[PDB]
Formats: structure tokens, sequence, C-alpha cells
């Protein structure tokens, strides 16, 4: 009975128009680009350190 | 400062014959070594491959002063073993600042703390360690053949005297005799090596020999075959003194025979100084042009010793039942790893060598400290095992068998887990520090083409992990044959402690049982700090590894 | 650990289960055990591996219709 | 290449290894706890030295013999010599499983050392810029298509543009049938 | 046609499905090229999914004579079946094909 | 992580491990002052590692600049 | 801080509370066991929060934290669809693993709870780390707690069982370390974003493959190298058995999606026939010798070897279906193997003190609730439809057939042989005659504890079998990134 009730409530509607909870859920987990901006910075640094590790470890004796 | 401390301690020790004064001579030795740390700490304000001092017979390098500090700290940690009584009495009523600093406790401390134990009655014991330390910090700073020979003997002769200092022990006198006799034959090889250098070069200075080797390295009546031959004999003497296979048979016997307090120092300090001196010699004796001089490199003996040390150290250790023989063989397989990074002379290998050496000296110290503390904890325990009544020198080495650690998990869980954390570091299990050390020495060898040796190291690391796990199986997989002494808790057996304020007025009187006796804080805190360093290294690694990256950058620089 | 219920442990089955557990301690290298070991560990895997190599990428069925051939190679 | 006198080299291998074992037999005589005398090196410890010459001689002779047959010099020959050397070690103990087992261990290690490169001596130096070599490897992100198709080959889901026309040519050559799939639409 | 959904603006690729002229050390441009190629391969396979749904309704509508009424849909599905697989970007990223 | 926090907790963890080895009661009130003391010593060792790190960063940065001038001066002299 | 670091601290916080509660009261062991169980539930609530927020079609790692401070070794946490379900499986099992073994420990209970709370952190980390040396660090940090879990709370042959797991896993994993060190030397870092851009030369790839596969073959495990599992799983306590099969055997499965599929593609392609030849052999031999095993708990362990081989051939298919089926069969194995271990190690051994199938017969007559669940978990082991185990096997087997048809044809024989041993074990314990005569006294049926963990594990297996899209929608886009190949008209677009 609960599953039938819960599923009926959580449906979007006739044509789009999501419910208030749907609006809330999509809003909190937006992260429009903040995973990309943080991954790109970290990839850039760890790429620099690889160049540095190669420069210090392969130096003329 | 080490020389001002030796002569001052010597003069005070010369005019006394009181054996109760030993406790305070070891305490002043700790304070004296702290001033040496503060002086060498100020001697790090320059970037230099090296500066020749006192007529060119000595040198200072950032690596020399860094490792003078390390030697003094390792000595300070070992000196505590004779600066503080093994056990203490602690009550919640005497635990505050007002109590520890302004109040006082009165009780019969003699049998509880072992006031008159053998270790607490050698007046010249703090003095002779200082003599060994002096020869160690001279080896690191030697720029001449003569200074090398005089420094190595200063260190060797004091190690022999340490091994023989328990004169009433028929095990210690034998071990020192074995050590002096096999150590003297080693000294002949070091002296033959330097003699053959001077007769073919006319020089005693390392830098002149370095420049003679430098000019010879170009891809007629005087071909320099002598340098790689002389250094080869010169390497045999130092290979013996670090107990690298095949010149290793003495260490299991000597480390097992002398007292455990002594083997902590004997089995650590000598390898610290010998391995540093070899590194600079390996660097400036390198070949930059593959010629016939490079085909006879003396560094091959270190590559064969490393291969032999990896195999012998892990294979022979499988059937050891005596704990100090086991730890002796475990050190042999660890110098096979140290010797492999020395033989590959690369920026990465030199950084791996500096880390392996420091982290292992610190970790093998924890293993000795835990062993000494476990023996001092069985004071409130009784055993009926027949194999323990037949043991010898039970005061010099209270723990001699791995059978004696059966069920220690039940007796002391965190002391057992500390020894577990240390032992798993010797195996190389992540996230423990000993893993990162072997990681750096496997990556250095692999990147330089020592793939065959790297495969042999990881195979013996499995073999050597077998006898490490056997010690763990004993401590945690079985119940203890050691049981609490029945008399120490009889409900009628209590010792009266008195609490006194500043002017000797009885604040309180307490009734105490054997349950109010614990380990002294100097040994519990020291064990706690090193176990944490082995465990939390992956959160505190930047400045330790950065120091080594900088030290190697100066050595290889230009 | 926890007390279990009472089982009529058959001495014959208990010693049989003990036998199965310690059996490896008595394996020897005979002409027979080598023959079975060589067949199972070498011959069968080498035969399966050989066919795996010979027929690898040999056939594809997707979208193949009449007038096309299943054989890729 | 230059052929090697296998028999001449074989004696050198037997003498060098058998000389060392003769030195090992001598330690046994020196350490003997009874008055065995000087001639105990060739009577009681003679087998120890003899098997050293046998093992060393077979290794170098079979290594040289292997090189002549294959007309090449590489790590493979260190495998044939090691297998025959280990086989000789197993012959002394008289146990079949070990004749094969000792040959296995010896052959694998003596070939693994050579294929890796001689670690026990000075490793070969390329004499190049290490920074350039390492950096090229890290930044060689894309490669010519021809380079990869050489190691893996087209097929197994690697259908490079033009795979179908080539497959038609390949299938026509081998099967002698022209590929012409059916329409599936009755109209057009 | 059908309006482009709001959810179909956030995930719409802003770059062409290619690796040519893409600096790899610019991680931002590189990951979007990876995303652009994967999204195209997926649109192609869902294009065949939708044609297959229409084929089924033509099959259950025409019954016996589907063999002469559903041929256009059969063509399109068989075209897509031979051409759309999700093969990834890894080969595409690691090789360049000159097209000459 | 923050060095001051890691070292402050390192000193806290050393006090906890000490009493566990001695099998003494963690949290006796008349001896609670040891936790601020051990942690305070931990905080101090950390301001020092912060000074060590600051100087190591400067000198490792310089070295990477030196290896780049050497590789460049050598490259320039090879253009002839 | 990030939300992926909260996953790690909570089990550490629980370790601290178990260690300090005696210092505030002589405290009961029931209080230690509620702390450990509440701590594992909170980790499961966080992990469900992470899954609600997770983006199912994103190519960037999510829930990361801007380090901005670089050291020699630094922890970098992130989540992708390839790893989210492995995290969820770890967080659903660990609570049941504790509840299953709630009464059976009796001695050293704090130590037991601390090891499991420590294992949960180490196994959670191995899925969350974004470097390959950090992967190795946690993929091998689990070996000291597991050596002591088996030695302290294991069965009779525990000492040898614990030596086998540690030494084989140590030996096998040290060939992985050599391969990882080589890649770091050539690229300068093991951070995934930088390593996945890099393309190795074929010869380097073919030697990096030899060393990652040697590690994985020991840890899968394959047939001639599976001796450690036949000892480890059986002599382990019930709780350790649940972790080792459900979570530790999956570390090698998830390690191919990181260490092999994206960075050694040409080597994986040209060597698949070696993998498939081994995988085929370990499907047959393991299954033939699972038919003749007389220890029930070792019959469940042998079954795991046959299933791991199906998912290993699935990860080497270069197909989208066999790759997702491999992850589904690893998730499915996590629930079903947990239930069968609970039945053998936690219900029969609890009541009889024996594991020999000689002594069990007709158990359905006196224990009808046990036989119902036991039947359902035996059917899932047999890959019956309506269970998640069928979906994973079908997709794993199809990609195997599409890659190299012949080996998938032998591997398909698992449908006849998994069925053979599963029903044969069932008919000999639940059925097979009347209640045995070796049972002197009657045995009670399932407890409300035994019932509800078996019911929970069966519920996950069946519901996910009906609607596998709960897991399939998350993996699609991320699986799409590990495929190697082109199509002649879909590639190189202008
Ligand atoms: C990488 C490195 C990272 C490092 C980060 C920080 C690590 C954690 C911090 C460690 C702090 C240890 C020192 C504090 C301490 O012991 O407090 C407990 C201790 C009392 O707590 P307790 O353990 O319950 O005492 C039991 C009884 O006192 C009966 O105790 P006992 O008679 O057995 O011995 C008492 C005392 C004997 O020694 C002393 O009296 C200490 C003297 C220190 C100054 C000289 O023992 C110790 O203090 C041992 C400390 C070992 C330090 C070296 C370890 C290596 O404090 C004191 O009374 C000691 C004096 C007060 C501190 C003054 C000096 C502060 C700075 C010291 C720098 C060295
Ligand atoms: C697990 C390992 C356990 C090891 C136990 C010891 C823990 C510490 C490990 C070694 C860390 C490095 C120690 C180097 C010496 C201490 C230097 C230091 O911390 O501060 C420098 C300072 C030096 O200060 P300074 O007085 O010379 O000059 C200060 C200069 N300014 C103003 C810029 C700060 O401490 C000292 O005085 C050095 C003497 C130390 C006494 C003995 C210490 C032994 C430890
Ligand atoms: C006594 C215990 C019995 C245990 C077994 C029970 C089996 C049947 C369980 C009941 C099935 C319906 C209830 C399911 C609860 C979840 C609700 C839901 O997801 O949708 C169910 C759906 C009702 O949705 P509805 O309201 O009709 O939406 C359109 C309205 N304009 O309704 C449906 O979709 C009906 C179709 C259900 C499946 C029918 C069988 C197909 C597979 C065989
Ligand atoms: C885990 C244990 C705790 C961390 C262990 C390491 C901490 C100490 C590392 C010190 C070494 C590196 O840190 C740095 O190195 C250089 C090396 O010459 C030295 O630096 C010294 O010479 C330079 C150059 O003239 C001066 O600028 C500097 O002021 C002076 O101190 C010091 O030693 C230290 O400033
Ligand atoms: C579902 C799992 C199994 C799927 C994979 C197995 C598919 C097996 C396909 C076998 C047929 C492959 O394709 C088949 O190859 C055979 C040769 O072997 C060839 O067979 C051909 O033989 C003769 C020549 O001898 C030709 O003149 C004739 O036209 C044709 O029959 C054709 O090329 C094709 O009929
Ligand atoms: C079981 C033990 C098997 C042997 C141990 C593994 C050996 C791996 O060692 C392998 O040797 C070959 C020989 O050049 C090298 O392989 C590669 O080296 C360089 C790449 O840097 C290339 O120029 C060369 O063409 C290529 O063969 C590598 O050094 C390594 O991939
Ligand atoms: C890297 C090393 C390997 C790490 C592997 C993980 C090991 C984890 C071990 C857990 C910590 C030790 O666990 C510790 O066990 C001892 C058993 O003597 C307990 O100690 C107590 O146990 C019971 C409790 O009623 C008492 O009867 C006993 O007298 C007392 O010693 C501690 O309260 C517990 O904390
Ligand atoms: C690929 C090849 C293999 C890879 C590496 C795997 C190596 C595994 C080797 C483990 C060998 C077994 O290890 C050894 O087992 C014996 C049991 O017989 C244990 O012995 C123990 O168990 C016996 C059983 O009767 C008891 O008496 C007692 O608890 C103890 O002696 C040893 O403590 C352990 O060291
Ligand atoms: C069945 C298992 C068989 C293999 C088991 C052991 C192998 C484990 C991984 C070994 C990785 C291969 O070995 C690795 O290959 C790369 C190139 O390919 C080498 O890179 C290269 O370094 C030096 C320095 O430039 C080169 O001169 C040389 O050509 C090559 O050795 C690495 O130095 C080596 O570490």
């Amino acid at each position: 009975a609960s599953s039938f009730v819960i599923y009926n409530i959580s449906r979007p509607g006739p044509n789009g128009e999501p419910s208030s909870l749907h609006k809330w859920f999509s809003k909190i987990s937006d992260y429009k680009d903040e995973w990309e901006t943080r991954n790109t910075l970290m990839a850039a640094a760890l790429e620099q350190a690889a160049h540095d590790k190669h420069l210090l470890l392969t130096a003329e004796r | 400062m080490i020389m001002i401390s030796i002569l001052s301690l010597l003069l005070s020790t010369s005019v006394t014959l009181r054996r109760d004064m030993s406790i305070l001579f070891n305490r002043i030795s700790i304070i004296a070594l702290a001033y040496c740390i503060l002086h060498d700490t100020m001697s790090l304000s320059f970037i230099s491959k090296g500066i020749g001092l006192h007529g060119g017979l000595l040198h200072i390098t950032n690596l020399t002063q860094i490792f003078h500090i390390f030697i003094f700290i390792i000595s300070i940690l070992i000196l505590q073993l004779t600066s503080f009584y093994p056990r203490k009495v602690w009550i919640p009523e005497y635990s505050s600042l007002k109590d520890i600093f302004f109040n006082k406790i009165l009780y019969y401390r003699t049998k509880i703390i072992n006031k008159m134990g053998e270790h607490m009655k050698i007046i010249e014991y703090p003095l002779i360690l200082l003599f060994v330390i002096s020869g160690a910090v001279f080896l690191i700073s030697t720029n001449d053949l003569v200074s090398i020979f005089l420094s190595i003997e200063l260190q060797s002769y004091g190690l022999y005297l340490l091994s023989t200092i328990y004169r009433n022990s028929e095990l210690s006198t034998t071990g020192g005799l074995i050590y002096f006799l096999l150590g003297g034959l080693s000294s002949c090889f070091i002296l033959l090596g330097t003699s053959l250098l001077y007769v073919n070069s006319g020089t005693t200075s390392l830098d002149g020999l370095y420049i003679l080797n430098s000019i010879s390295d170009v891809n007629s009546w005087y071909k320099p075959y002598y340098l790689n031959f002389s250094l080869l004999i010169f390497s045999i003497g130092f290979l013996f003194k670090v107990s690298a296979a095949p010149f290793h048979f003495w260490s299991p016997d000597v480390y097992d025979a002398i007292p455990t307090i002594v083997t902590t120092f004997v089995a650590i300090i000598a390898k610290i100084s010998i391995f540093i001196f070899l590194l600079e010699l390996v660097y400036y004796t390198n070949s930059n042009a593959n010629s016939y001089l490079s085909e006879f490199s003396w560094t091959y003996a270190l590559l064969i010793s490393s291969l032999l040390s990896l195999i012998i150290g892990t294979v022979v250790g499988l059937t050891q039942f005596r704990i100090k023989r086991l730890l002796a063989y475990s050190t042999i397989s660890h110098v096979g790893f140290i010797l492999l990074a020395l033989s590959v002379s690369s920026i990465e290998s030199t950084q791996a060598f500096i880390f392996y050496l420091i982290q292992y000296s610190i970790s093998n110290l924890n293993a000795f400290f835990i062993l000494i503390t476990i023996g001092f904890s069985l004071y409130g325990y009784v055993t009926n095992n027949k194999e323990y009544k037949s043991l010898l020198d039970k005061n010099n080495s209270p723990i001699q068998l791995i059978s004696q650690l059966k069920g220690y998990f039940y007796i002391n869980p965190l002391l057992s887990l500390s020894l577990a954390i240390t032992i798993f570091s010797f195996v190389g299990v992540p996230p423990l520090v000993g893993f990162f050390a072997k990681q750096m020495v496997l990556s250095a060898a692999l990147d330089n083409g020592y793939i065959f040796l790297s495969l042999i190291a990881i195979i013996t690391s499995v073999i050597g992990a077998v006898y490490y796990l056997n010690v763990i199986k004993e401590i945690f997989f079985y119940s203890p044959e050691h049981e609490v002494n029945p008399v120490l808790n009889e409900s009628d057996s209590n010792f009266s402690l008195r609490i006194l304020n500043e002017k000797n007025v009885l604040i309180r009187s307490v009734l105490l049982k054997g349950r109010n006796i614990f380990i002294s804080s100097p040994f519990s805190i020291t064990i706690s700090i090193i176990t944490n360093v082995i465990l939390l290294f992956i959160f505190m690694n930047k400045e330790w590894l950065s120091m080594g990256t900088i030290l190697v950058q100066i050595l290889f620089s230009a | 650990g926890l007390q279990h219920y009472k089982i009529a442990m058959d001495p014959a089955l208990v010693r049989l289960g003990s036998m199965i557990s310690n059996r490896y301690k008595y394996f020897r290298w005979t002409k027979r055990t080598a023959l079975v070991s060589f067949m199972y560990v070498v011959v069968v895997p080498s035969t399966i591996g050989y066919l795996a190599y010979k027929t690898d990428g040999l056939w594809d069925l997707r979208a193949k219709r009449r007038g096309d051939l299943i054989s890729e190679r | 290449y230059h052929p090697k006198d296998a028999v001449h080299l074989g004696l050198k291998g037997a003498a060098v290894v058998g000389g060392i074992g003769l030195l090992f037999a001598a330690v046994r005589t020196s350490l003997a706890r009874k008055n065995v005398g000087p001639w105990a090196i060739f009577t009681r410890n003679g087998k120890l030295a003899a098997t050293f010459a046998a093992v060393g001689g077979a290794y170098d002779f079979t290594r040289a013999a292997a090189a002549n047959l294959r007309e090449k010099e590489d790590w493979v020959n260190n495998g044939i010599g090691g297998l025959f050397a280990g086989a000789t070690m197993g012959l002394t103990t008289g146990r079949i499983p070990r004749v094969l087992g000792f040959a296995a261990l010896t052959g694998v290690v003596l070939a693994t050392a050579e294929y890796a490169g001689s670690g026990l001596r000075g490793v070969f130096k390329r004499d190049v810029d290490e920074y350039e070599r390492k950096e090229f490897l890290r930044k060689n992100r894309r490669r010519p298509i021809e380079e990869t198709l050489a190691e893996i080959g087209e097929g197994r889901g690697i259908k490079p543009p033009g795979y179908y026309e080539r497959r038609a040519q390949r299938l026509k050559e081998k099967y002698g049938v022209d590929i012409n799939p059916v329409c599936a639409d009755p109209d057009q | 046609p059908t309006p482009e959904s709001e959810a179909f603006l956030a995930k719409k690729p802003q770059v062409p499905p290619t690796f040519d002229g893409v600096d790899y050390e610019d991680n931002k441009r590189l990951k979007q090229a990876q995303d652009a190629i994967i999204r195209e391969q997926w649109v192609q396979v869902m294009m065949g999914r939708l044609v297959r749904e229409e084929l089924s309704k033509c099959y259950y509508r025409e019954g016996v004579n589907h063999l002469e009424k559903c041929g256009k849909l059969r063509e399109r599905y068989l075209q897509l079946l031979a051409n759309a697989k999700v093969k990834g970007y890894l080969f595409e990223q690691q090789n360049y094909w000159s097209k000459e | 992580v923050n060095r001051i926090l890691f070292w402050t907790g390192f000193g806290l963890a050393v006090r906890f491990w000490q009493l566990g080895i001695e099998m003494r009661p963690f949290f006796n009130r008349k001896s609670l002052w040891a936790y601020p003391l051990f942690g305070g010593v931990g905080a101090s060792f950390g301001y020092w590692l912060q000074s060590i790190d600051e100087k190591q960063t400067k000198m490792l940065e310089e070295r990477k600049q030196a290896i780049l001038e050497k590789r460049a001066r050598r490259a320039q002299r090879q253009a002839e | 801080m990030s939300l992926l670091y909260v996953l790690l601290i909570i089990p550490i916080i629980g370790i601290f509370l178990i260690s300090t509660i005696d210092s505030f009261y002589f405290f009961n062991v029931s209080y230690y066991k509620k702390i450990a169980l509440i701590t594992t539930i909170l980790n499961l609530i966080v992990s469900l929060i992470i899954y609600i927020l997770f983006d199912f079609s994103n190519n960037q790692f999510q829930f990361i934290q801007e380090n901005l401070d670089l050291s020699f070794y630094d922890i970098y946490l992130g989540v992708d669809g390839v790893s989210i379900y492995f995290v969820l499986l770890t967080t659903i099992i660990m609570p049941i693993a504790l509840v299953s073994n709630w009464n059976s420990i009796t001695n050293n209970i704090k130590s037991y709870l601390i090891i499991m709370l420590l294992l949960e952190t180490l196994l959670l980390a191995v899925f969350l780390v974004l470097d390959v040396l950090l992967f190795y660090i946690f993929f091998e940090s689990i070996l000291p707690p597991l050596f002591i879990l088996i030695g302290l709370f294991g069965s009779s042959n525990k000492v040898r069982a614990s030596f086998y797991i540690f030494l084989y896993t140590l030996l096998g994993s040290l060939f992985l370390l050599l391969s990882i060190l080589t890649m770091s030397s050539i690229v300068g870092t093991t951070y995934f974003d930088v390593l996945l851009k890099s393309s190795f030369e074929y010869t380097t790839q073919l030697f990096l493959f030899f060393g990652i596969f040697i590690a994985f073959a020991v840890k899968t495990p394959v047939w001639g190298l599976n001796s450690w599992l036949l000892r480890a799983h059986v002599e382990s306590p019930l709780g350790g058995s649940i972790v080792l099969a459900a979570i530790v055997l999956k570390l090698s499965l998830y390690g191919v999606f990181r260490l092999i599929l994206p960075i050694l593609p040409q080597a994986s392609l040209n060597l698949t026939y070696i993998v498939y030849a081994i995988g085929a052999i370990t499907v047959l031999y393991a299954s033939f010798s699972t038919l003749r095993t007389v220890d029930v708990k070792e019959l469940i362990a042998y079954s795991s070897v046959a299933h791991a081989a199906i998912y290993l051939m699935g990860v080497f298919s270069n197909t989208i279906q066999g790759l997702e089926g491999a992850i589904l069969l690893g998730l499915a194995h996590g629930f079903v193997s947990s239930g069968l271990f609970i039945c053998a190690g936690g219900i029969l051994y609890d009541r009889t003190g024996t594991r020999l199938i000689y002594f069990f017969r007709g158990l359905t007559q006196i224990m009808p609730l046990f036989s119902l669940f036991f039947f359902i978990l035996c059917l899932g082991n047999a890959g019956t439809p309506l269970t998640l185990n069928f979906v994973g096997e079908f997709m794993s087997l199809y990609g195997t057939l599409e890659r190299l048809p012949i080996a998938g044809m032998l591997a398909s024989t698992s449908i006849i042989f998994s069925a053979a041993y599963s029903i044969y074990m069932y008919n000999r314990i639940a059925f097979g005659g009347s209640v045995s005569l070796y049972f002197i006294d009657c045995f009670r049926d399932l407890t409300k504890r035994e019932f509800f963990i078996l019911f929970t594990l069966v519920s996950f297996t069946v519901i996910l079998g009906i609607y596998p899209s709960f897991v399939l929608d998350g993996l699609h886009y991320n699986i799409s990134s590990v495929v190697y190949g082109i199509e002649p008209n879909a590639s190189y677009l202008t």
C-alpha cells in the first residue's frame, strides 16, 4: 500500500512541471561546474609535479 | 663539545668509586649530548658539497651535520635505558602538578625499581658510549686516509669494550672476545686498503684520489687499476663491520651473547656511521665514461653482498628460535636493501638510501625498546615452563626465546600491538613507514636497470616475512604461560606509600599492591612516539623526504 | 566457543575428515601423479589456449546478412 | 657471426667453476675434525669439486653449442646452458624429480638475469639525455594509427576507417567469393 | 521538432566530438572532448533503439504482410546495427588518423 | 592536512598510547593536564616544521630553476 | 571537509569510543557491540546520501576536495559510477557481518570489533583513492588485520590458514608494486587523471601487464593459485568470511577498471586468449572439485572461484555488456556468498560444531525457515533468473562469447556445473532423507537474528534481479570510458 501511495505522489505530472520536492532535490545537487573547476586545478598541479620530479631526478651528475 | 663532555665526565668519574652515581652520570650524558645537538644545529647555514677543516684532515657537509644530529639523538634515546629506573609506582592521589613538583612520595623503592641492577652500577658506561659516538662522528667527517683509520678504530675499540663491560657474564666476555678477534682481522683489511692507496698515489687526501680517478676516466705506463682494487679490500673491512653477508657470522652470536641494553647500542650506531662514509666514496669513485676502469668497479662487492645479504638474512632466519639471533638476521636482510641503493648511484637511490637508513635505525630501536620493556614487565609474573629455568644470564637478557612472548597480547595488548606495528614495518606492509622505504629502493633500482635484483628482493621479502609472522603468531595466537605472581596480590600483602608536602609533613598515607606498579614514563613515551611515527607517516612525510631530496641535490649538484 | 547441541560424532567419519585435511603431507612424485599433473596443468590449458589463439577474431555475427560471410579473417 | 669452439670454451667453464669448488673442498679438509691428512681433498671431498667442474663445464659447453646452432647471441642461450647445467646438478643426487626441478630453477634464473641485463656488473649506459627520454615518454600521448595497427592489427573491434573494403578484398582473395549483402527493403 | 529540454542544455556538449587540435595538458578541453565522443556514440545507439520500437509496432500492425510493409524501418535498423556501437574514446584519444 | 592540527593530535595520540602501554586509566582527573601538555608540545613541533617547510620550498624551487638554466645554457652553447 | 572523508572518519571514531568507554564505567560487551553496529549504520546512511547526490552521467570525479598542497604521498578521494556501487556494497555488508557474528565471538570481543571497524575504513579507502600507489597502499593494508582476525577468532587450522592468506597476498601484490613503480617513473605521478592521458609503448604495456595480472591472478583467485582461499575463508570467523568473499575478492575486479582497461589496452587485447584460457580452466576444474568437497564451508569457498572466473572473462571482453555484467556478478556474488557462508559457517557450525556434509541430512523437517532461505541462496549461486546473479552471468558470458567465442562456450558450461553442485549440496543437507541420526538432540530453527540477516541478503539479491537498472543506470557512461576500439564510420569525425 505504501509503495502504491508513494509512487503516485512522486510522479511529475501531465507535461513536465516537476513537484516542489523534485525542484528541491535537483537544486541541492546542482554542482553545475564545481567538480570540473576543482578537478582541472588538481590535474594541472599533479601534472606540474610530474615534470618537476623528472627534472630533479634526471639531473646531470 | 663531545670532547669537552668526555674529559669533564672522565675527571668526575676518575675521583669517584660510588656505583650509585651511575644514574646521574647517564643523565648528564643526555644533557651533554643535547648541547652537541644545539651546536651542530647552528652549523647548518650554508650550501656546500664540503668544506675542509683542521688542515684538510676533516670536512663538513650538510649531510655530515645532518647525520651528526641524528647520531646524537639516537644516542640520547638509548642513554635513557640507563638514566631512569625501569618501573615506577603511580597513584591517582599523586598525579597533579602540585604533587609532582611540590609534594613528595616516600616508600621502599629498592626491590620495586631494581635500584641496584647490573645496568645501574657501571660508572663508566655513559663514558664509553661517548667514546663510541666520538669515533662515529669522526668517520662521517674524515677527508684523509689516516683520519679514516684512526676514527674507525676509535669506534671499533669502544664497541669491543661495551660488549665486555658486564664482566661477571660468561656470555658477554665471550661475545666481546669473538667481536675483538673478528673485528681486528677486519681492521687489517681496512688498513691494507688505505696503505695500498698511498703507495700507488703518494697521497693520503681523498680529494687528490678523487681527482686522480677523475682524470683517469677518459673513454699508459700507469693505468690506475689500484683504486678499484684498493677500495675492494677497503670495502671488505667495512662490509664485516656492518655484517653484510658473507661476512656476517659474528653478529648473530655476538648480539645474542651480550646484554640486551648493550645490543641496542652496538647493533645500531656502527651501521649509521659506516654507511654515510661509504656514500660519498661511492659518488666520487663513479665512472661517467664506460671504460675498462668501470669493469672492475669496487661497488660490485656491495652488489654481491646485497644479493647475498637478502638471501642469507631471510632464509637462515626461518629456523631461529632465539629472539636476538632472529633480530640479528633481520638486520642482515635490511642491509641488503641499504646496500642495493648504495650500489645504484642515482639521485633517486641516494634519497632512498638516506630514508632507509634513518627510518630503519629508528624502527629497529623500537624493537629493542619493546623487548627490554617486556622483560621488565614480567617482574609481577611467574612461570613454571621448564625451558625457561635452563636459560643463562637471565638478568642481562630477560627475553631470550620467542617462546617467552607466547600470550603477551593477554598480558599487555598495546605493548603487543606496538611490537606488531614495528614487525610489520620490517616486512614492508603499507601504510607503515618501512613500506615506503623499500618502495623507494625498488623504484630506484627498477628505473636504473636493476630489475633482476629487485625481483630477488621481493622474493626474499616474502621469505623474510615468514619469520616475522612467527613472532606475531606467538604473541597473539596463543594463551600466556606467564601467570601473575600469586603473592603480589594476596589481599594481605600491601606496601605503605606516604605523601609528604614540601616541609616533610605527612599529607596522606596510601596502601599499595603490585597493581600500583607500572612501567616508567621514559620507556612508555619513547615507544609511543616511534610507533606513532611508523603508523602516521603518510600524514607527516613532507619535511623528512624534502630534507633528503635537498641533501642529494647538493651532492649531485653541478 | 558457544556450546553446540549434542552430535553422535562417528569416530570413523571424524578420522576420515582428519585424513582429507592432512592428505597433502603425503603426496609423492610418482610416474602416475606426474602423468595426471602434466595432463591437467599443461596439456589441457595449452590445448584450450592454442584454440583460443587460432580462432581469435576469426568470426563476427553482428549485422551479418545473406551475401556476407561470418569469417572476419 | 664468428663461430665459437664449444669444446675449447667448455674446458674453460669446467676449470673456472671446478677450481672454485676445489677451493670449497679445501675448506672442508681444513675444517675436518679428524686427522684426515692432506690427501682428503681428493678422496673425501673429491665429489664436491668434481660436481663443480661437471656443472660448470656443461653450462658453458651447452651455452656455446646452443649459440652455434641458433646462429645468434642473446639471452636465449643463457637458458639452454642453464637447463643443461641444472640437469647435471640433478644427476648427482640421483632423483628424477630434481633432475628436472634443478634444471628448471637454473635455466629460469640464468636467462632472467641475461634478459634483464647484467646487474652484477656495470649496467649498460645509453649515454643520452634522461630528461628528454623521460619527458618524451610522458608527452607521447597520441601515436600514428599505423603504429598501433602494427602491434594489435585490425579486427577484434579495431575497425579502422576503410575496414569493410579491405575485408572484402581479404575475403575475396582467401574464400573466392564476392561479398554483396542483401537489401532488406522490397522498395529500392 | 520536439523542443530541447532544460535537462538537455546542462549536459549538451559544447565541443565537437574530436581530439584533433586539442591540447591534452588542458584537462578542461580534453575531458569535454571525451564527453563529446561518448555522447555521440550513445545518441547513435538510442537512435537504433527508437527505430526498433517503431519496427515492432509495424510488425504487430501488419502481421502476416510485414515482409512487404516494414522494409524501410528494417533498412534503417540494419544500417544502425552495423554502425553504432559504444566503443569509447580511448582508441580515438591515443591515435590520429590522417584521413588522407 | 593542517600540520598544526596533525601535530597537536599526534601529541594527544602519544599520551593515549603511553597510558595504554602502561595499562594506566585514561582520563584520571588529577592527571588530565597532561593532555594539554602533550598536545601543546605537539603544536609547537609543527610551527617549527612550518618554518622548515617554508625554507625547503624556497630552496627546492631555486634548484629546479638552476637545473633549467644549466639545461638551457648547455642548449644555447650547442646551437653553434 | 569532503563527504568522502566522513566515510573514513566514522569507523575510526567508533574505534576510539570502544577503546574509551571502559574509562567511564567493567562495561558490558553488549555496550561495545552496540557502538560498533551504530557506527557501521551511520557509514551506510552517509553512503546513501552520497548516492542520492551522485551524477550518473559525469566524466569528472565527484565529491573531491581541493588539496592545493602537494606532498610525496597525499590522499585524494573521488567517486565515479565505476566505484559508487563497490562503496555501497561495503557499507551494506559490514553492518550484517557484525550482526551475523553477534553471539559467536565470546572472547576478545573489543579486539574483534576494532579489527572490523578498521577493515571497513581500509576497504572503503581502496575504492575512493584517485592514485594507483594509494590504491596499492590500501589494497594491501588489510593484510595485517586479516592475519590477526583469523589467528584470534578462527577455527582449528587457523594458523596455517592465516599464513597462507598473508604470504600469497603479499607475494602476489609485490609484482603489482613493481609494475606501478615503473608507470610512476615514466609518467611522474600515479594520479588517475594524469595516468589515463598517458599512452605506453606496447613493450612497456606487455611487461606492465605481466605483473598486474600476476597480482590479480593470485587475488582472483585462479585455479592453481587458490589454496589460500580454501584455507582463509573456511578457518576464518563467520564475520571475516563474509568480508573476504563479498568485499576483498572484489578488489582485484575493480582494480582492472583502473590498472588495465584504461592504461594497458593493446596488452589486454593481444593477451586476452591467455586470460580466457586460464579463466576457462578455472571454470571447469574448480567446478569439478566443488562437487567432491566434503566440508560445507569449503564448498561455499570453492563456488566463489568459479564465479570470479566468469567476471574475470567479462572484464577482458572489450564489450559494454560484459563489463557491466562483471560488476553485476561481483555485486551479486557479494550478497549470495554472504548468505551461503551465514548458512554454513553461522547456523550449521553454531549448532553442530562440525562442517562435514556426512553428518547433515533432512534438515528441512525440523528447520523449515532455514531450508527456505537456503534454497533461494543455492538457486542464486546456480544463476537462476529473478536473482541478480543471473543478469551478471548472462552479460558476463555474452561479452566473453563476443570477444573470443570458443572460451565463452566452455565458460557457458558453468550453467550446468554451478547448478550441479548447488542442488547436490542442497539435497544433501535440507533434503536427502529424514533428519540425520547423528543428531542426538533436536536443533532449534532460525533465530530472529539469523532470519533477518538472511532475509535482508535475499531481499537485495531478488529485488536487484528484477530491476537491475538500479545499478545499471549509474555504470553506463563511466563504463563507456574503458572500452578500446573504433568503428569505421563512427570514428574520426570532422
Ligand atoms: C619526521 C622528522 C621531522 C622532519 C625531519 C626533517 C626536519 C629538518 C629538515 C632540515 C633540512 C632541510 O631544511 C633546510 O635545509 C638546508 C640544507 O642546507 C639548511 O638551510 C641552511 O642553509 C641555507 C643556505 O645557506 C640557509 O638559507 C638556511 O637559512 C640554513 O638554515 C637547513 O638544514 C634547513 O633550513
Ligand atoms: C554463436 C557462437 C559461435 C559463433 C562463431 C562461430 C561461427 C562459425 C562460422 C562458420 C562459417 C564461417 O564462414 C564460412 O567459412 C567457410 C570456411 O570455413 C567458408 O565456406 C565456404 O566453403 C567453400 C570452399 O571450401 C566455399 O566455396 C563455399 O562458398 C562456402 O561454403 C565460408 O567462408 C563460410 O561459409
Ligand atoms: C599493524 C598491526 C596489526 C593491526 C591489526 C589490528 C589489531 C587490532 C587489535 C585491537 C586492539 C587490541 O584489543 C585489546 O585486546 C585486549 C585483550 O588482551 C583487551 O584487554 C582486555 O581484554 C579483556 C576484556 O574483558 C580482559 O579480560 C583482559 O584482561 C584485558 O587485557 C583490550 O581491551 C583490547 O582493546
Ligand atoms: C606461489 C607459492 C606459494 C606462495 C606463498 C605461500 C606460502 C605459504 C606458506 C605457509 C606455510 C605454513 O606456515 C606454517 O604452517 C604451520 C602449520 O603446518 C604452522 O604451525 C602451527 O600450526 C600447527 C598445526 O599442527 C600447530 O601445531 C601450531 O599452531 C603451529 O605449529 C606454522 O606456524 C606456519 O609458519
Ligand atoms: C610473468 C611475469 C613476468 C614479469 C614479472 C616482473 C615484471 C614486473 C614489471 C616490470 C616492468 C618492466 O620493466 C620496466 O620496463 C621499462 C621500459 O619498458 C624500463 O625502462 C627503461 O629504464 C632504463 C632507463 O632509461 C632503460 O635504459 C631501459 O631500456 C629500460 O630498463 C624500466 O626500467 C623497467 O622497470
